[PDB]
């Protein structure tokens, strides 16, 4: 078990013990990493622990070798020398090996708990490796999060599509949605066996928690759930594949008379066609998914993964390409558990098809010879990683807005992250400059572009539209309840409900609020299409109305705002719940 | 001279586990990294060889003018090889000529990406952005 | 040693041939082995050369098997 | 013909009496009534010419349906074999209860299920009759390159080797064969003709063969007493689906093999035997197969032939020089003793074409009988009969599997039974002895000189054509007369003579002329006489036998013969191995000094161009152990306590292997 | 002295037995293993006879035994024919019905050497080099 040093690339042996992913590290660099912080445990083909019959020392810095074995200071055989010695903690490959001074980053990185402001902005300027690392550990600490919940016991079985459950005392409780599945059990003498994959949602009256299942299995009184943890795949790609300008286009056909909608994108195709990466940054509803379907139907003989880290925006690029694209030489990719509805009229699960589709994670080991990586605010360097392995291709297309909204990054919470380290190209856009840039709003009407070229993108944006008069936005406090952590607001629907017998043609209009709970329960009350704005991001709809629910730190973020109030392709209600957002905006009263 | 019979016994277990170990270290990498060793390998060789008529197939083969068959070797039997530029095709194309692999062909057709025939004199250096790349010559050994 | 560098050349070509897995194609690899059998039983320098065209001309044949413009890169 | 007919005893009688009526010797249609192996020899010679009337299908075993606890099996309950006509087994159980291990093995051996339940095939690829098609779709077998090994050919031709011109120069390659190359090697059997043979010249020869074969002993050994070489070796069709033949020779206890063993002397045990392709490197490119036969088989063979096949080994002085290394000064001492006082000596080698597959039925049966002559004590009559229908059911005349289907071998010996070596040395004796027969024989007689030869000539052809009973006189006279002048040595078909040559120059011992005319029309090929060499001068050597040629070098204060290999070869196994991991290097430095030790008599070569390659052999170990050091310093940072690899680049370890102290 | 060298001495062969005792339950597991897979391996072709035809052609001997040579020449219901190439195809098998062992066999399908299907549009005069000989043809009885 040999193995590359992350932050030299020198041979070596060793994993440090007490970081999660366990790095491989050369000898020089172990040293300096156990002599510095607490790390003291190595791993070299077999533990560095005493082999004494009973002994538990463990620091690097105490025990010797002798023999066949690693003796602490009190079991040494006569012939011994010292492994953390010299300035090197022997391991193999000890005198084949390159120091480094990145020792005061790796440490910073492999130690901190993620929790505040500062260490994203470290696991995001380092070297490469280094990235790949900071995301891998940052992985690892999300799912080991997870097991910081609570556990559930179920106190009767009100109906079968209706449990009743109580939660473990002094552990909080896990937020119910279909993200966070559970296992049940049985465990009381008698078979504590797994009894069925379930998920969880809090049903709108009573304290019942309307469960679906896997199984069919009917539960009892002493059925109890404990969570499910994923075990975070270590990583090996790069984020970013090292940029090559060419001389001329290589892997791509051009096209004779393309179309006269995508006849002003001509010059970015031949920037795409040129270069090995490009990106393209462009605020809202401004041509960006759209330019993906112009590269279709620029290169024909080209084929083109479409990829996402959501699934709404890789099902808003599916129903573009449903509009342009031939549906025949065409895909989509669904994961076998797929605890989500996706889109479905592609012939599904074909990833032989010319234009395949997909969710970053699902991503199957292929090639191509364009490869479209849309949405990129919301991908993490784990996600650039990941389709860096899976996807082999030519060329590389990075569409995306960093003033949208990003990755959520639970751990955050004491700081803000400014988008030049969302991601690598998120950075690289906010750095040097996009490559490919297209400003001109041509989804939403002018009054939104006339209020959200104000908060976030200081006067950049003109429409390609008017004041189409359907723009209402309106206050009212709207007096919340609260569920597990996602609060929920009755009168703001009530009155959402008012402004649905009095205005007929909005009953198509997709409600949306920042929360996920109220979500689920405006449909019990409304019966809309229903949408959270984290998961919007990249699809229009002809009618939106949006309620703020809570005044905080989370429902009044401006980028959250902005990509909520940016969706509407005609016309908008938005019952807000701050005064001074209110009055940034400029909507009619109502 | 017992405990020196043990310092000995313990240094000869240690020698083989040494040796052991390594075996079992450098076949797993071996046997691991062998298709790219021996693609590594084989390009080596054939620069070492320095021959003109592979090197101009390589060199033709980076830019992207393939073969789509066999390379025959008898007068007069046929080859058809992809050009996918027009640059591409100004560098191996005179007239109806064709040098590849450091001979003459002689082009008998060249159709488009769509099959339609084409004419060489509709291959111009104004007319080329009208075509339909990646031609296929369709050409015979002279 | 200019004749068994192509002798040599051939069985490596073919292994990498072999490796591409173009065995699983009969009427291509009777054709491969006819030319690396053609090659090793040759004592003109000349005819060896052509052999050997036409063998490499199999393996610059499938696109992306090989990735070329990364392997003659490194010369 | 009647489709179903098998049994033309009748016609092979009628047959008999319209052609050879008055041939006065008893004809036994079926060769199980016969009285000794030299009435098997007879009846089944007059067979091989009868079986060519009759049709083709009607030969192979012969099937019948019995039932195992109330299923209804199809077994074979026999054989019709074309040169010992209908055999049948003697303990056939109709209603059976259970089946043990020894009667699992027997059913799941022989291939009257397999071909009795699978598909009809018409393979137009071959002309050997095709019985059956097991698989829905029948399997093309490649055989990959070689992999080279590119460090060590850079330290060759940094040497300077393989340059224009050289003397020495790859030809041994690994040579690759496309996907019908199995089914076009064994189309080869095409060679193989029913030949008719002398019967009262082949019934001579036997005898002296026999006396050939004189000194040693053999018998039945019980099943502990039986060596397995290589227990990792797989078992052939269709136990190879389940295991190696370690897994059936660690089922079957003792008692279980001896079982087995004592049913074949009572049974027919008809067996498939698969053509495997070889990868190993070779100078010419066609493929070449090994036929791996059933593990039913070659366990009951080993009991039946390791006595008197572990005794032809450990003789040393002997014609077959099998089990006599050419290391430690033996093949001084294999060349020393074939100049036994020869007269006027000239060496002589000859070259069976397609050895293998020319070799007729009848002298595969006479090999057979031949290795079976050490049973007058351990084996009744009946016995040795069934032993010698389990041969040629198991081994000559089987049904081999060639890629998914069941063909018909036609004759010929099988490259992979329990004896093969064995059974090609006497057949290259019997061919030996026929040459001398008839080269004696067709000597004019009145120019004979030697008043003792013509003589010998005189009661030679009395002694064939005109007696019935075995002189044992005679045959003691004329078998001292070879060994006098016409002294040999054989592995199996690599002979070396050392005639006479005054006598060999007025025809009365052959010369290769004579080996020409056997072949021609006792084999049905054609030896050209650019394979037979002919050395007039001993100080020499045989010009090639095994491979290695032969010089005389100054040794010690004497001077002695050493083998030497073709240097290409040596270079060959050098620069072209055939597994990825050979290819590295410091791991194998065992095959550098066994390649050395092999390659050490170039030194003694006057080509100094010969003399390079034990160098180069010699700098490539100390090279690879020098940059073998490097990496284990490296991979940790104390170097090896112990190491004695420091003497496998010295030359006195390779020549303490051709000194004849040891 | 004499105790502790009888207990090392009795401890080396105590691990030997129990290493035995292992060699020789593994050999009786294989055994199991290898006379089930034997057992099912002859049960299987026992449900592939054609028990009709079989039945019929050995109760029509005269003493049971018919040779193994002609059981499937007449009881099979398939028939595989592998052709090297077109002459041979046009003399053997022409056209959809043809005749071996005096009876008539309609051709289920035909793969080549590839296991690729290849329609019998296809084996022409002019296309028989385009298709990977030989080729495999599977009829069946009428
Ligand atoms: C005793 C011997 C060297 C002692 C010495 O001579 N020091 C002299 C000073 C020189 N310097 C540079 C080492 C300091 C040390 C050095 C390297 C050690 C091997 C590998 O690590 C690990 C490997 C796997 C298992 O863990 C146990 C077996 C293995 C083979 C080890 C055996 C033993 O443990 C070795 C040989
Ligand atoms: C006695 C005499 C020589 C001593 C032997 C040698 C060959 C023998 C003949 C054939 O064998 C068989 C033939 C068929 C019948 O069997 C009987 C008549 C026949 C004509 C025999 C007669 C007699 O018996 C012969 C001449
Ligand atoms: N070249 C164009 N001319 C006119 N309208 C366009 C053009 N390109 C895109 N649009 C419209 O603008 C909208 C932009 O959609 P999309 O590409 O999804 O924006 P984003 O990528 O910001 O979500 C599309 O609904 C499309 O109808
Ligand atoms: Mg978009
Ligand atoms: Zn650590
Ligand atoms: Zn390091
Ligand atoms: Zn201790
Ligand atoms: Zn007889
Ligand atoms: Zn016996």
């Amino acid at each position: 078990a040999v193995g590359a040093c992350v932050l030299c690339n020198s041979q070596t042996s060793l994993r440090c013990g007490a970081c999660i992913r366990r790095p491989f590290l050369c000898c020089k660099c172990c040293y300096d990493h156990v002599i510095s912080t607490s790390h003291k445990l190595v791993l070299s083909v077999n533990p560095y622990v005493c082999n004494a019959p009973g002994c538990d020392v463990t620091d690097v810095t105490q025990l010797y070798l002798g023999g066949m074995s690693y003796y602490c200071k009190s079991h040494k055989p006569p012939i011994s020398f010292p492994l953390c010695a010299n300035g090197q903690v022997f391991g193999l490959y000890k005198n084949t090996c390159v120091g480094s001074d990145n020792v005061t980053d790796f440490n910073a990185i492999a130690t901190c708990d993620w929790t505040n402001a500062g260490d994203y902005i470290l696991a995001n300027t380092c070297t490469e490796r280094l990235k790949l690392f900071a995301a891998e550990t940052l992985k690892a600490t999300e799912e080991t999060f997870k097991l910081s919940y609570g556990i559930a016991t179920v106190r009767e079985v009100l109906s079968d599509r209706e449990l009743h459950l109580s939660w473990e005392v002094g552990k909080p409780r896990p937020p119910l949605n279909r993200n966070y599945v559970f296992t049940g059990y049985r465990v009381t003498k008698n078979s504590k066996v797994q009894i069925g994959e379930y998920t969880f949602e809090k049903g709108d009256y009573g304290d019942a928690v309307v469960y679906r299942g896997t199984t069919t299995y009917k539960l009892n009184v002493g059925d109890y759930f404990v969570l499910t943890s994923h075990t975070v795949m270590p990583l090996s790609a790069p984020t970013l594949v090292p940029q090559e300008h060419y001389v001329r286009i290589t892997g791509l056909y051009p096209t004779l008379n393309i179309s006269d909608e995508f006849s002003s994108n001509v010059a970015n195709y031949q920037k795409v066609g040129m270069q090995k990466y490009s990106t393209l940054q462009g605020p809202p509803g401004t041509g960006k998914s759209h330019f993906a379907i112009g590269l279709a139907l620029y290169y024909p003989s080209a084929r083109i993964v479409y990829t996402a880290c959501s699934h709404a925006a890789v099902d808003a690029l599916c129903e573009k390409a449903l509009k342009y694209l031939p549906i025949d030489k065409c895909s989509r990719i669904i994961p076998a558990r797929a605890r989500v509805e996706c889109f479905d009229k592609f012939k599904v699960n074909s990833t032989l098809e010319q234009y395949v589709f997909c969710t970053v994670n699902a991503l199957p080991e292929t090639t191509a010879d364009i490869v479209v990586f849309d949405e990129i605010s919301m991908a993490t360097n784990y996600d650039l990683s990941v389709v860096n392995a899976r996807l082999r291709a030519k060329h590389y297309v990075y569409i995306g807005d960093p003033a949208q909204l990003p990755a959520p990054r639970t751990l955050l919470t004491k700081g803000t992250l400014e988008p030049e380290y969302f991601n690598s190209v998120c950075r690289l856009m906010k750095t040097i400059g996009p490559d490919m840039f297209l400003g001109t709003c041509r989804r939403c009407p002018a009054e939104i572009v006339d209020t959200v070229s104000a908060l976030v993108y200081d006067n950049k944006l003109k429409a390609h539209k008017d004041k189409s008069a359907q723009c209402f936005k309106m206050f009212y406090k709207g007096v919340i309840t609260h569920d597990v952590s996602s609060a929920i607001n009755r009168p703001q629907i009530g009155v959402v409900r008012e402004f649905l017998t009095r205005n007929p043609a909005w009953r198509k209009a997709v409600f949306i609020s920042p929360y996920n709970s109220q979500n689920a329960v405006a449909s019990k009350i409304l019966g809309l299409p229903t949408q959270t704005v984290d998961s919007s991001q990249g699809s229009e709809y002809d009618y939106v109305i949006f309620t703020q629910t809570t005044e905080t730190a989370h429902s009044c973020n401006v980028n959250r705002f902005n990509v909520a109030i940016t969706r509407a392709k005609v016309g908008i209600l938005c019952i807000m719940s701050d005064r001074d957002l209110y009055d940034k905006l400029q909507f009619t009263s109502l | 001279d017992r405990d020196a019979a043990m310092q000995r016994k313990l240094e000869k277990m240690a020698d083989q586990a040494m040796t052991q170990m390594y075996k079992q270290a450098r076949s797993e990498d071996k046997r691991a990294k062998v298709t790219s060793a021996m693609q590594t390998m084989l390009f080596t060789m054939l620069r070492k060889l320095d021959n003109d008529a592979l090197n101009n197939i390589i060199n033709n083969a980076r830019d992207g003018c393939v073969p789509l068959n066999i390379i025959p070797l008898t007068t007069a039997a046929k080859l058809m090889v992809v050009i996918p530029d027009y640059n591409t095709y100004k560098n191996t194309c005179d007239g109806t000529t064709f040098t590849y692999a450091s001979a003459l062909w002689e082009i008998q057709q060249v159709v488009d990406a769509d099959s339609k025939i084409v004419q060489l004199s509709e291959i111009s250096m104004d007319n080329s952005p009208n075509l339909a790349w990646p031609l296929i010559v369709t050409a015979l050994r002279a | 040693s200019k004749m068994s560098d192509v002798k040599c050349t051939s069985v490596v070509l073919l292994s990498v041939l072999q490796q591409l897995r173009v065995e699983s194609s009969s009427k291509l690899w009777a054709q491969c082995v006819q030319l690396h059998n053609d090659i090793l039983l040759a004592k003109d320098t000349t005819e060896a050369f052509e052999k050997m065209v036409s063998l490499l001309s199999v393996l610059l044949s499938m696109q992306g098997a090989v990735d070329i413009n990364k392997l003659c890169e490194e010369m | 013909w009647d489709l179903l007919k098998y049994d033309f005893t009748e016609e092979r009688l009628k047959l008999f009496d319209r052609y050879f009526k008055y041939w006065d010797q008893t004809y036994h249609p079926n060769c199980v009534n016969c009285l000794d192996d030299r009435c098997i020899l007879h009846c089944a010679n007059f067979n091989v010419l009868f079986s060519t009337v009759f049709p083709p299908t009607s030969f192979g075993p012969l099937v019948r349906k019995i039932f195992v606890d109330g299923v209804p099996f199809v077994v074979s309950t026999g054989y019709h074999f074309r040169e010992l006509g209908v055999v049948h087994n003697q303990d056939v159980n109709l209603h059976s209860s259970r089946l043990s291990f020894k009667e699992l093995l027997v059913y799941a051996a022989d291939p009257a299920m397999h071909a009795a339940s699978g598909n009809l095939l018409l393979d137009k690829r071959t002309t050997c009759f095709s019985v059956a098609a097991l698989t829905n779709n029948v399997a093309f077998q490649t055989v990959k390159p070689g992999n080279f090994n590119k460090d060590f050919y850079d330290f060759a031709v940094s040497k300077g080797f393989f340059k224009e011109g050289s003397s020495v120069e790859l030809k041994h390659f690994f040579f690759a064969q496309d996907g019908n190359a199995a089914i076009s090697d064994y189309d080869y059997y095409r060679y193989n003709l029913p030949t008719m043979c002398d019967i009262r010249q082949l019934l001579f020869v036997v005898e002296v063969v026999d006396k050939y074969f004189d000194c040693y002993d053999g018998g039945c050994i019980n099943a502990n007493q039986v060596i397995v070489n290589n227990l990792d070796k797989s078992a052939g069709f269709p136990f190879n689906k389940w295991g190696k033949a370690r897994l059936y020779y660690d089922s079957m206890s003792y008692e279980d093999q001896d079982a087995l063993f004592a049913y074949t002397k009572r049974n027919v045990i008809p067996t498939i035997t698969q053509m495997n392709l070889k990868y190993a490197i070779s100078a010419k490119n066609r493929a070449r197969t090994v036929a791996g036969v059933s593990i039913c088989s070659t366990m009951t063979n080993r009991q039946f032939h390791q006595k008197l096949l572990k005794s032809i080994a450990a003789t040393r002085g002997a014609t077959v020089v099998i089990g006599t290394s050419k290391f430690y000064g033996g093949w001084h001492n294999m060349l020393k003793t074939v100049y036994s006082d020869v007269e006027n000596p000239h060496l002589m080698g000859w070259d069976y074409p397609k050895c293998d597959r020319a070799m007729p039925n009848m002298l595969r049966i006479m090999a057979s009988l031949v290795l079976a002559r050490k049973h007058t004590t351990c084996c009744s009559l009946s016995h040795r009969f069934y032993r010698l229908a389990n041969e040629c059911a198991q081994v000559l005349s089987e049904m081999v599997m060639c890629g998914g289907s069941l063909y018909v071998k036609p004759g010929g010996t099988s490259s992979g039974d329990a004896t093969t070596a064995y059974a090609n040395s006497v057949f290259n004796i019997c061919q030996a002895v026929t040459a001398n027969v008839n080269a004696l024989l067709s000597t004019d007689g009145n120019k004979i000189a030697d008043k003792y030869v013509r003589n010998l000539q005189h009661r030679l052809y009395e002694c064939l054509y005109r007696n019935r009973d075995v002189d044992t006189d005679f045959v003691n006279e004329f078998y001292a007369y070879l060994r006098k002048h016409f002294s040999m040595m054989i592995l199996s078909d690599d002979a070396v003579v050392c005639f006479n040559s005054t006598y060999a120059s007025q025809g009365l011992v052959a010369s290769i002329k004579n080996f020409k005319s056997v072949l021609y029309y006792q084999n049905n090929v054609f030896m050209s006489e650019a394979k037979c060499w002919t050395e007039t001068d001993l100080t020499k050597g045989p010009h090639e036998f095994c491979s290695q040629h032969t010089m005389l070098v100054k040794q010690g204060d004497d001077y002695v013969y050493l083998p030497y290999p073709d240097p290409s070869r040596i270079l060959g196994a050098g620069c072209f191995v055939d597994d990825i991991v050979k290819t590295d290097g410091t791991l194998m430095i065992e095959r550098f000094v066994s390649l050395a030790i092999d390659a050490y008599p170039l030194t003694k070569h006057p080509n100094q161009e010969y003399a390079d390659v034990f160098h180069l052999y010699l700098q490539y170990i100390r090279k690879l152990h020098d940059e073998l050091t490097g990496h284990m310093l490296d991979m940790y940072s104390v170097m090896l306590t112990n190491d004695n690899t420091s003497r496998y680049w010295e030359p006195e370890f390779y020549e303490a292997m051709y000194t004849p102290h040891t």
